[PDB]
RNA sequence: UCAACGGAUAAAAGGUACUCCGGGGAUAACAGGCUGAUACCGCCCAAGAGUUCAUAUCGACGGCGGUGUUUGGCACCUCG
RNA sequence: UCUCCUCCCAAAGCGUAACGGAGGAGCACGAAGGUGGGCUAAUCACGGUUCGUGAGGUUAGUGCAAUGGCAUAAGCCCGC
RNA sequence: CCCCGAAAGCUAUUUAGGUAGCGCCUCGGACGAAUACUACUGGGGGUAGAGCACUGUUAAGGCUAGGCAACCCUUUGCAAACUCCGAAUACCAGUAAGUACUAUCCGGGAGACACACGGCGGGUGCUAACGUCCGUCGUGGAGAGGGAAACAACCCAGACCGCCAGCUAAGGUCCCAAAUUACUACUAAGUGGGAAACGAUGUGGGAAGGCUCAGACAGAGUCGGCCUGCGCGGAAGAUG
RNA sequence: UGCUUGGCGACCAUAGCGUUUUGGACCCACCUGACUUCCAUUCCGAACUCAGAAGUGAAACGAAAUAGCGCCGAUGGUAGUGUGGGGUUUCCCCAUGUGAGAGUAGGACAUCGCCAGGCAA
């Protein structure tokens, strides 16, 4: 599970998630995972995303994931009433808009690409595509 | 919760005016009584000015 | 740079005379040769001027680079800004202490009706 | 490869979106000496040649009648659909 | 089952009082500020608390000069 | 320059302040009402404020 | 350190299930309501487990819903 | 928790709430104030039982938070 | 009976369901365009966006001090409390037209200081709540009428009175129920008239591609992607 | 009339750095000397200062050249956004208005005033 090493602010406020993304096109590696639906990307859900793919492509090629979870999330607990102060940190996410690029794959065949990033897909919260390098 | 040590003093015209500023000192810093050039009104001129309490 | 370093020396009293709208009396001295000029208050243009290198100046000095040369060019500054009718300026030493040929200068400059 | 191409007389967020819709996309055609022209071109057209390579190294683009050779000099992409939003040409 | 924060200075009601081109008379308060966000030029006077006021009637005229492209308040004689 | 006829079409209930203010200084007052204005790049602002409630005639 | 910081007095702590009055559904406890984090149920992917074999059975890491159904949140109704 | 200061929330004038997110103050200083004159950092590189040269350009400094400032220094030294 | 018509805010409060000044209402007087709206002109922005120059944070590779790796370099992201940048708006001021009893000042009288929902920008909360706290605009409050089955707060629209007149708004036009016909498509699911990931030879359109009378696919077409319209499953609740 | 240098400015990178080359007529710079002391070193004539003029443009400085690095920078598009509408309403779309930031083409090795000196008209 990925999390900043250290931040300057333990707590940030929710804000919004509106834009398309920036990181939009592959590269680093040729084939690419992209986000067609926006969303909040957990560590967890990253790292099982990642875990996929890696057995898929069985220690074969290298993968970057272009997504860091920095955005802590609190929520407060359970039978505790409104109020008293900002809750604690439960978990990191990564904000992702539409566009964004979050892995990328090498030195794999782009068929063995395609199934990895399928199953990586399958552990994520919102819609993806395969992308590849382009000129 | 408060800090403060410097003293308050009252400064007195070397006239006999009886004309007075106050200020402050740190009595560690300024163990001796405190002399200084001041502009005593009643008698329209800069005189010296000498320590004195409250 | 001691060019630099003067110049920084100088700037504090430069904007200060601009702020204050003043004729300035700007003096420059190098080892040879000494020089004065009278600038308006827009800094731009010059009033009068007088220096070591100006022919009838270096005629009637000795040495361009000594104080006996400074109290000419003080002199010449001073009457050539008279003329122009500049009555009360503000001196800008420049950056040099004032001092031996400047102060020389400014003197001079002073004896000949400049107020400063 | 040649690619009919139309000067555009409306521009802007509008035109541009309306363009896209009607399956065209905005470009823009700049370089030398001649002031930058703002085109249409058909996005299935183009789209269909972007695969091969030859239309990086160069295409023709007939606008105003007039046959001009131009290389691909940026491409804007759709943010996750395979489409294209606007292309600049660099006159060659 | 607390806050350690709660605390807030009160508003300081700073910034720009009198706008480009606003006819000031000498004494009026043109730029509330901390420290020389705009800089005093010609007709303008820098309190201790780097207030700038007119010195002189006339509009207020804001202008970047200098090599360091500093914004400076001054007084057009007008 | 020369006069043009401003008619408003809808109303003016729940319009933003200004939006009112600006009816006003067009001088309608109710639904169907017609004012005619000498045609200014003052009147012309006024009515581009309040298009989508205003029928213009030239 | 009138710091409860516009500073009731110079000068002041508690208990009441022995209790009382005036009020409040402006405000809690019950139940209703809203919500659904949580819970419960279902589903998606399939790492694997299962002699062999993902899918008989089970389903890691993650994901999406449904219910109102637990733990909760809120204070809308009710304190003549 | 209660007053005060700084930032954020605060929506590019001002102002703007929550038991919202973060820190500070309840002083210090007779110079650490006035003014005249002067000066210009951090950190490296390299050579030397702090020193020299170069790079660098204020990443330094600011009596004490943060913010805005500061080379004409508001930073550093001295005389009066 | 007639005219006008709020507020549920700020500041303070042994104050918080009270009260005071202020804001908002009214009445009188003074004053008269100094006001509002718009165009133009002049301003300051540091927000949205964006960016990584700073401060942080992040990935890969290089280079290498060091002991794997700083620091730099190349590439790549993130920021309420980052900014090399930077809008729209808003605000301040000036100039000017037209429209408007506007603005302001001084007095008499108040009431109010429990707000609600909705939109937009946010904090808080779970970007839960008919939740909570602000900003701003609307409506309700204090507002009837028409629509939204019924429905303060949504949409349309502001009711002086009367009329068995006419036109329209939102919304509608088979019957309940006032009003529609023609034409072109699509859908077959009562979808319309709740529900996602995902699944699937459902079906319509578009632009390409591969393979094929030298024989494709299982003697003429066939296969698979893409952009799209509409549908299917996924889909269990308590009186009917 | 140039062509240069010096001073003071405008302007504040399209102007800047870096690099290269070039200059001593004047000027400028470095330079020479400073118990004798105007003045100076928290030590030092480094600086500041004074008295000078043999040397040298080495350094610096100026100038020229150089897109090397910075800087500037369209057109087009994109983002956002005021107003009014719409939706599949955590986010968008449409009409209209506005319109970045980044990037691209490209630009660019400033422009100008006052005074004075040298050279040369």
């Amino acid at each position: 599970m990925l999390q900043p090493k250290r931040t300057k602010f333990r707590k940030v406020q929710t804000g919004r998630n509106r834009g398309l993304a920036k990181g939009t096109d592959v590269s680093f590696g040729e084939f690419g995972l992209k986000a067609v639906g926006r969303g909040r990307l957990t560590a967890r859900q990253i790292e099982a995303a990642r875990r996929a793919m890696t057995r898929h492509v069985k220690r074969q090629g290298k993968i970057w994931i272009r997504v860091f979870p920095d955005k802590p999330i609190t929520e407060k607990p359970l039978e505790v009433r409104q109020g008293k102060g900002k809750g604690n940190v439960e978990y990191w996410v990564a904000q992702i808009q539409p566009g964004k690029v979050m892995y990328e794959m090498g030195g794999v065949p782009e068929e063995l690409a395609r199934e990895a990033f399928r199953l990586a897909a399958r552990k994520l919260p919102f819609k993806t595509t395969f992308v590849t390098k382009q000129v | 919760a408060k800090k403060g040590v410097r003293e308050k003093i009252r400064l007195v015209s070397s006239a006999g005016t009886g004309h007075f500023y106050t200020t402050d000192k740190n009595k560690r810093n300024m163990p001796g009584k405190f002399e200084i050039k001041k502009f005593d009104p009643v008698v329209r001129q800069h005189v010296m000015y000498k320590e004195a309490k409250i | 740079d001691k060019k630099a370093s003067r110049i920084r020396r100088a700037t504090r009293a430069r904007r200060k005379i601009a702020e204050l709208g003043a004729t300035r009396l700007v003096v420059h001295r190098t080892p040879r040769h000494v020089y004065a000029q009278v600038i308006a208050a827009n800094g731009s243009e010059v009033i009068a001027a007088a220096s070591t290198v100006e022919k009838a100046i270096r005629e009637q000095v000795k040495y361009t680079g000594n104080v006996d040369a400074a109290k000419a060019v003080g002199k010449a500054v001073a009457e050539r800004a008279l003329e122009k009718g500049v009555t009360a300026v503000a001196f800008d030493r420049s950056g040099f202490q004032y001092h031996g040929r400047v102060a020389a200068l400014a003197e001079s400059a002073r004896e000949a009706g400049l107020k400063f | 490869m040649k690619f009919e191409a139309v000067v555009r007389t409306e521009l802007g967020k509008g035109a541009s979106r309306r363009l896209r819709h009607a399956g065209k996309f905005p470009a823009v055609v700049y370089g030398g000496e001649e002031a930058a022209v703002a085109i249409v071109l058909n996005h299935d057209d183009i789209v269909n040649q972007m695969d091969k390579p030859e239309f990086y190294e160069g295409i023709v683009l007939v606008i105003d009648g007039k046959e001009v050779s131009v290389k691909p000099q940026d491409v804007q992409r759709h943010a996750f659909k395979p489409k294209v939003e606007h292309m600049d040409f660099i006159r060659i | 089952g607390s806050t350690r924060n709660g605390r807030d200075s009160e508003s300081k009601r700073l910034g720009v009082k009198r706008f480009g081109g606003e006819s000031v008379l000498a004494g009026n308060i043109i730029v509330r500020q901390r420290g020389t966000k705009f800089h005093a030029g010609n007709n303008v006077g820098i309190g201790k608390d780097h207030t700038l006021f007119a010195l002189t009637e006339g509009k207020v005229k804001f202008e970047v000069k200098g090599p360091k492209n500093r914004k400076f308040v001054s007084i057009e004689a007008e | 320059m020369a006069t043009i006829k401003v008619t408003q079409t809808k109303s003016s209930i729940g319009r933003l302040p200004k939006h009112k203010a600006t009816l006003r200084g067009l001088g309608l007052r109710k639904i169907n009402h017609t004012v005619e204005l000498e045609d200014t790049p003052c009147v012309r602002g006024m009515i581009n404020k309040v298009y989508y409630m205003v029928k213009v005639e030239e």
